[PDB]
């Protein structure tokens, strides 16, 4: 019954700086150090650093020094990760992961993870409305396909079997 | 004390694992909230404090220190009083020229203040082991911290270990001997920590140079708060000097020993501490009864690569009283002020340092100070220990049979005795000439008066009752009762009552070893017969026990029957 | 990427086909891995911890060994269900992703659906050609690229747009589109 | 439970036992397990009393004896432990050694 | 045909007198599977307790 | 100073009691008005 | 079983299954009422009496 829960996805301009929680469950918290892990779509994992709960030790990686500063709070269980003045590279998932009880380099248990994209495009963004950012609600009065990419970074769709309600317009 | 050192012995034991640590772990943390509890609460004094900062010429002194009036209660229920105090900026916290202040674990967790009478200066310990059980003491110089250990003694109790709870540096511990040593439990993995043994002791001079008063304000009946009062002199911040050409060459000695599991030209720098908590960050020790906190950044910025004034250094260090120890949740400790000006000088004996880790690979290697956990103080003394239970009861076989069911001397001088456990590691033949040794000590005291012969003074337990000790040495008795009971009630049944060696008529099956009586008995260790008959030891314990000794019972009283 | 990963892996179902983890030469202390089986964009599930040790709820049919500086896993009786991204790691240096291929399974002729710009498209000025491929396998303007993805029966969808001009699509009396699979 | 008395009756009740079986280990080594009176090959050294043994059993109790012998009662209870008894055991089988 | 730990209580004084190293076995320590000294073995069961 | 729990009277004759107290704080000198649910098997009326 | 002061017991051969519920949707809050201690009081209940 142990399961780590991250924070929610969220989309920030170069130099924001955000902040993920990782909250523990199931287990005594302040026994083993929480890793964070992220993952580009198409590069493989990445070890960024790990806390653990007692005395908040933190061991960070060489290329993230000065970037990402990780903390924890004992009373919620929860361990934090600052990660400051993000790049355009550094878009990928973020997942915190827990060591195995084995005490080796394995991991057991993960989270649902968090998206976290670094773009320059404005909040505001049958035939699809600019509705950037991507999450959209289709309904057919009251078959989806995947949405496309372009240069300017908005988004658009298409559905087949409308007045899709848009998140930044609040419809 | 009795030390006895065994030959041919190669006894191996993981530090790491090492139950001892938890042990002591355990017993400081118990040992504290057994002095703590009957001091005096300070439930009363978590109340809005109206502060303002004491005497002092900014130029930046941005002093830590407020001076704060509170509404206390007194002696009578209905009367109060407004009365002063001293608190470090550590202690209290914003509450939305003086302005409202709030002590700091008012909103988490009670407070209680440390009695004024108990000390807190560590004095040796030695932990023993309880009758029928053994310690097992490392005596290499260049031992690492899992693998065999060459040499191999016994002892009774370990050499005391002054119990100092240091998160950076260690504090007045064993020095090592020859070249420093790097124990780690995996050194390539980043996570363990790297404990280090100095070879050379370091000096510190640490000091608290604000001349601090004492006020007892009573706040109860029979319940007195002592506060601080007025500090006389200048103020001044709490700094410790370390002499930098001994530093300097310390950290030599550590850098050079560090090359051999990276390779020999690779960039090994020091950094500073990465994050974490007050205690983890700095030095955080206690001395006079306060507890400092130093930040050691002037210790740690150094970059080494290959080969090739005399002032101290000196740290900036902080002062907390409150604080709650080994990060227990819901308690918290109020250390009271130290009346006059305090001195502390110790021996800086070890370090715990931090891989860094990354990416790259044998480009740059950065070690950073942390203290993590207050168990890795009590691995850096407890690495020479293990403890172990000895089982006296060997079977073996011997074309010697038993005495007809019909059927019905050297005075001393015995030579080169070896002690309890000696003859460990010599032949089975040469060990089987020492048995009294180890049945002296299997009950009572191995040596010198070592467990019963002590707990004779009266008043020691009747006082201590079930605090503490006291129900360590009840568990510890009984148990040495029950395992000797253990074996005389195997040997009742078994026969051989009253004697050292019996032989009883059992035939030995040739399935459990192949090897001839020579070869056993001439050159192997009772140790290594342990193990290869292990697997049959159950077995021969349940034909020797009944068919052995209880058939001739059945046919011994029918041979006599009417 | 301290260490590396084979990029892709191919073999029909029950049959073994194995997965190596490299080591560089100036690797050190290299004496534990932990594969995991990471479903493509959610959490990775760890196979195996330790080189040969598995947990309870992984299956029997995984397994692992290490012969000098490579590690390796095989798989037995492989199911569609076993098709997913594996990562070795090695302290903390992972690897880039072992991409699998299962063989082999029939192909499906696209539902392409091209729809003409709409009334209120060509009004602002901005004509915009949508193609949409959909039902078709596996996931592979005369006269914009979107990644297919699953759906529910087993197929693939994608999709394909183009950024026009009303003046140039009523300089042409009509357009097309091209999908070729396989 | 612990109140009291109940303290004082466990450590009363544990150190009876633990001075019972001292003896009894004492005599495991001694020889004399079951016995007791047991008579085993020692030589009484003439050092430790000067007395005859009528004098010594005629008009002598068992009090005033052991304070004479109080000085050398540990040095007894050193060679009857090993010498006595476990140099038999060393001989005693090997006297059935194949 | 050994009856057990005081199986023999219903049997006859001189079938019951032909086993006696059942019982002397259970006096003490754990009369079965390491019954209750064998146990008491592992730490900060009783410590903590 | 209990108020009886939001609920339509049919007879529903509810245990269920709705107290505002005067409660202590973290600070010994403040207080709080806070309120709480107590079944009418918990509480007694005081004249 | 003559004497009405003793309690008579019984003692079932087919188990028989009970349901109980408490309908009502309370909720827990924590209100500090003192350093380090916490009381736990009803909140607001969810849905029907
Ligand atoms: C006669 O016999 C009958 C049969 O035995 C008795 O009936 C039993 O009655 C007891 C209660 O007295 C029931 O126990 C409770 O069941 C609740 C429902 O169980 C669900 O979950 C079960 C297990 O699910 C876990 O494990 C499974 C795998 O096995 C996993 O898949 C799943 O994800 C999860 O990890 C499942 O088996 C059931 O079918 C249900 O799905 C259960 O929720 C209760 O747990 C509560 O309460 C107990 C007791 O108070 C606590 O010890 C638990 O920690 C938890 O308490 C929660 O609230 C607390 C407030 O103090 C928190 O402090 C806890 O942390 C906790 O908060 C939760 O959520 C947090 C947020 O994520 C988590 O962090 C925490 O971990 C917690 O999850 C409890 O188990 C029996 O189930 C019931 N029997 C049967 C067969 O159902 C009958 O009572 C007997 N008669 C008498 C008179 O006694
Ligand atoms: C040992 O450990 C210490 C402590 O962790 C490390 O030092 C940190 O180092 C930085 C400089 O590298 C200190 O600088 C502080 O910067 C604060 C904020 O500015 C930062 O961000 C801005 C942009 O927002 C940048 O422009 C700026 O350069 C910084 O990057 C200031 O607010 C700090 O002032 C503080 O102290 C004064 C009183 O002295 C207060 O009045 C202020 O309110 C504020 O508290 C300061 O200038 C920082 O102090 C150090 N602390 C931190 C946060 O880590 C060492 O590097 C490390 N190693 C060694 C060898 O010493
Ligand atoms: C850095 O960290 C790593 C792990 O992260 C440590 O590696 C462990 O090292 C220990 C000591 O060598 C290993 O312990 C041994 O494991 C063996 C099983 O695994 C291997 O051997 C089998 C074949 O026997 C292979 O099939 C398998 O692939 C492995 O090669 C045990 O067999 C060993 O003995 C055990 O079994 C015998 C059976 O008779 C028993 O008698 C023994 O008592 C014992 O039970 C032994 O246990 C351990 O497996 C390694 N891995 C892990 C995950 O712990 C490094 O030691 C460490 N430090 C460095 C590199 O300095
Ligand atoms: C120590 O306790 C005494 C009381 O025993 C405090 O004196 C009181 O201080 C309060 C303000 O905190 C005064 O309240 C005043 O109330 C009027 C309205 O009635 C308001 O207009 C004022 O602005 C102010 O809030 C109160 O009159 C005063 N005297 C009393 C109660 O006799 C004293 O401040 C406490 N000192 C501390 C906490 O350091
Ligand atoms: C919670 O505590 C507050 C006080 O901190 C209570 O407010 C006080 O309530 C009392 C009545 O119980 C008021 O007393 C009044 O006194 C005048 C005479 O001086 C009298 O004529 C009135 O009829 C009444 O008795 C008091 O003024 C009032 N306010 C204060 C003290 O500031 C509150 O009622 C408490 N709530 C509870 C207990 O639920
Ligand atoms: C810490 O203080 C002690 C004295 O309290 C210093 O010891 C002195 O060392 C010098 C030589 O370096 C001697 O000449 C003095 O006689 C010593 N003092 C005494 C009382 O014997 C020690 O050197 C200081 N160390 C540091 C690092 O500050
Ligand atoms: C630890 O101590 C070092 C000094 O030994 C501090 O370094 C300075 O902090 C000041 C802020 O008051 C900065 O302006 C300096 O730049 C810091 N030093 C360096 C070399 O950058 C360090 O900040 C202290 N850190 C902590 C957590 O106390
Ligand atoms: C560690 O020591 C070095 C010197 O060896 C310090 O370097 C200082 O760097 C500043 C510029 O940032 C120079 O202006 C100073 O003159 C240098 N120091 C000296 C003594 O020349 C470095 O800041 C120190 N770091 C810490 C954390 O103490
Ligand atoms: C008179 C005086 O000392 N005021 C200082 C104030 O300037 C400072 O900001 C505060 C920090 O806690 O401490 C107080
Ligand atoms: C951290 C470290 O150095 N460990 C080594 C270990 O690998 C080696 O087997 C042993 C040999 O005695 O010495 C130690
Ligand atoms: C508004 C309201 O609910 N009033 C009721 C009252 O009629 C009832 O007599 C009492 C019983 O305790 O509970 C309350
Ligand atoms: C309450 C009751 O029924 N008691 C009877 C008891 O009178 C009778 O002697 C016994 C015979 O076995 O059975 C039972
Ligand atoms: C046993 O130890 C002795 C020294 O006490 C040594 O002389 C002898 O060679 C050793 N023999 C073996 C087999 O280790
Ligand atoms: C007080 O500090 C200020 C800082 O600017 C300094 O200029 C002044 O000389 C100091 N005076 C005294 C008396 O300490
Ligand atoms: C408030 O500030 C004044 C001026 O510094 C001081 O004299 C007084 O003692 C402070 N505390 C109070 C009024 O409780
Ligand atoms: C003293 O430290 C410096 C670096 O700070 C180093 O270069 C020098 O060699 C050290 N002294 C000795 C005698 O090694
Ligand atoms: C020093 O480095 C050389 C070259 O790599 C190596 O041969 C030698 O063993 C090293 N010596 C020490 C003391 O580390
Ligand atoms: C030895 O005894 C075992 C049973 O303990 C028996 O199975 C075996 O046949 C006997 N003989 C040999 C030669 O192993
Ligand atoms: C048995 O003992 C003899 C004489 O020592 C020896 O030569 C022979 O090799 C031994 N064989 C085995 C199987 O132990
Ligand atoms: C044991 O020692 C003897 C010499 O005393 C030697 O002949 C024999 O080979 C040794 N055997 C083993 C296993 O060491
Ligand atoms: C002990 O018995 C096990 C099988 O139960 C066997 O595998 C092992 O090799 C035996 N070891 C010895 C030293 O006899
Ligand atoms: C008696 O024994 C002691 C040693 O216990 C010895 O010194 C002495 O010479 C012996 N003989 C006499 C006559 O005392
Ligand atoms: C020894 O015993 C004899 C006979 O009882 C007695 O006459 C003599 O005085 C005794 N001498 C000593 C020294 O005890
Ligand atoms: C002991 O008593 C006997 C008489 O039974 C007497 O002859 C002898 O002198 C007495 N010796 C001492 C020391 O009292
Ligand atoms: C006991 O021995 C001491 C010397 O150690 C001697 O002075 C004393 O007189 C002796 N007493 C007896 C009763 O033998
Ligand atoms: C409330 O209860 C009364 C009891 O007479 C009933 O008549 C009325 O319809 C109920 N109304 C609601 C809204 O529950």
């Amino acid at each position: 019954e142990v399961r780590l829960v991250q924070s929610g996805a969220e989309v920030k301009k170069p130099g924001a700086s955000v902040r993920v929680s990782c909250a523990a469950s199931g287990y005594t918290f302040t026994d083993f150090d929480i890793h964070w892990l992220r993952q580009a779509p198409g590069r493989g994992l990445e070890w960024m650093g790990w806390v653990r709960p007692l005395g908040g030790g933190v061991s960070y990686a060489r290329q993230f020094q000065g970037r990402v500063t990780m903390t924890r709070d004992f009373y919620i269980d929860t361990a934090f990760m600052d990660f400051r003045n993000l790049k355009m590279d550094d878009t990928a998932l973020y997942f915190c992961a827990r060591m195995g009880a084995a005490r080796e380099w394995d991991f057991q248990y993960w989270g649902q993870g968090t998206r976290v994209l670094v773009s320059s495009a404005s909040t505001k963004g049958c035939l699809v409305k600019d509705y950037f950012p991507e999450p959209v609600t289709v309904s057919w009065n009251s078959h989806t396909f995947p949405a496309v990419l372009q240069s300017s970074g908005l988004y658009s769709l298409s559905s087949v079997v409308c007045n899709v309600n848009h998140k930044p317009s609040n419809t | 004390p009795q030390e006895i050192h065994l030959e041919n012995v190669t006894e191996e034991f993981n530090m790491w694992k090492n139950n001892m640590v938890e042990q002591m772990h355990t017993d400081i943390i118990s040992l504290w909230d057994q002095s703590l509890k009957p001091c005096v609460k300070l439930t009363p004094l978590c109340v809005t404090l109206q502060c303002t900062n004491v005497t002092n010429n900014i130029t930046d002194m941005r002093g830590e220190l407020k001076n704060c009036s509170f509404n206390m209660t007194t002696e009578l229920r209905d009367k109060k009083q407004k009365v002063y105090s001293l608190f470090y900026r550590l202690d209290v916290v914003q509450i939305n020229s003086n302005k409202e202040y709030r002590l700091i674990n008012c909103n988490t967790s009670a407070i209680t203040q440390a009695c004024p009478k108990v000390s807190f200066e560590p004095i040796p310990i030695h932990y023993c082991a309880p009758a029928g059980f053994a310690i097992l003491k490392c005596k290499d110089k260049k031992f690492n911290g899992t693998g065999p250990c060459p040499s191999v003694s016994t002892v009774q109790c370990t050499h005391g270990i002054k119990p100092v709870v240091s998160t950076q540096l260690l504090l007045n511990g064993s020095l090592a001997e020859e070249e420093v040593m790097i124990r780690s439990e995996n050194i390539t993995n980043n996570a363990k920590n790297i404990l280090v043994q100095f070879n050379t002791p370091v000096q510190i001079n640490c000091t608290r140079p604000n001349n601090n008063t004492r006020k007892s304000i009573r706040i109860g009946p029979g319940q007195a708060f002592y506060a601080t009062g007025d500090i006389i002199g200048d103020i001044r911040q709490a700094h410790c000097n370390v002499s930098k050409a001994t530093w300097n060459e310390t950290l030599g000695k550590v850098v050079k020993q560090l090359r051999k599991h990276f390779g020999n030209n690779t960039i090994i720098r020091f950094a500073n501490s990465s994050g974490g908590d007050l205690e983890v960050t700095t030095h955080s020790f206690n001395c006079g009864g306060e507890f400092f906190y130093c930040n050691t950044s002037g210790l740690f910025n150094s970059t080494w690569i290959s080969n090739t004034s005399n002032d101290s250094i000196t740290l900036p260090c902080r002062i907390k009283q409150i604080i709650n120890m080994w990060q227990r949740i819901g308690q918290a400790m109020y250390a009271p002020p130290i009346q006059g000006v305090i001195r502390c000088v110790s021996n800086i004996t070890g370090l715990i340092l931090t891989r860094d880790g990354g990416s790259t690979n044998s480009t740059t290697e950065t070690f950073r100070p942390g203290g993590g956990d207050m168990r890795d103080n009590w691995r850096s003394e407890l690495y020479k220990y293990k403890v172990v239970k000895i089982e006296p009861l060997g079977v073996a076989p011997t074309r010697a049979k038993r005495r007809v069911v019909g059927g019905g001397s050297a005075v001393g001088i015995g030579a080169v005795f070896l002690g309890f456990l000696g003859a460990a590691g010599s032949t089975m033949g040469a060990a089987s000439m020492t048995l009294t040794v180890q049945a002296r000590n299997l009950l009572s005291g191995i040596v010198q008066q070592q467990s019963n012969l002590l707990r004779a003074p009266e008043a020691q337990q009747h006082l201590l009752k079930l605090t503490v000790w006291g129900i360590k040495q009840l568990q510890a008795r009984v148990l040495a009762v029950e395992r000797y009971l253990r074996d005389q009630q195997l040997l009742g049944i078994w026969g051989c009552s009253g004697k050292l060696i019996c032989t009883t008529n059992v035939p030995w099956n040739s399935s459990w070893s192949n090897r001839n009586l020579s070869e056993i008995w001439d050159n192997m260790t009772w140790l290594q017969w342990d193990k290869e008959i292990s697997n049959y030891t159950q077995i021969i314990y349940g034909l020797l026990e009944e068919s052995q000794n209880q058939q001739e019972k059945n046919e011994q009283d029918l041979l006599a029957l009417d | 990427s301290a260490l590396t990963q084979p990029a892709s892996v191919s073999g029909s179902p029950g049959q073994s086909i194995t997965i190596s983890c490299t080591a560089s030469s100036d690797f050190r202390g290299f004496s534990s891995v932990s594969w995991y089986q990471q479903v493509p964009g959610r959490a990775p599930k760890l196979l195996i911890f330790s080189v040969n040790r598995r947990p309870s709820g992984i299956s029997h049919r995984f397994s692992g060994s290490k012969s000098g500086n490579t590690a390796s896993l095989t798989i037995s009786g492989l199911q569609i269900e076993d098709e997913a991204d594996y990562h070795c790691n090695a302290y903390e240096f992972f690897g880039g992703g072992t991409k699998v291929f299962v063989l082999g399974q029939p192909k499906a002729a696209p539902s392409v659906t091209l729809f003409p710009p709409s009334s209120e498209e060509l009004q602002a000025n901005k004509a915009t050609l949508v193609c949409l491929i959909s039902d078709f396998y596996p996931g592979a303007w005369k006269a914009e690229t979107t990644t297919p993805s699953k759906q529910s029966n087993n197929k693939y969808a994608a999709s394909s747009y183009l950024s026009l001009t009303p003046e140039q699509w009523k300089s042409h009396k009509s357009y097309s589109c091209q999908v070729t699979h396989e």
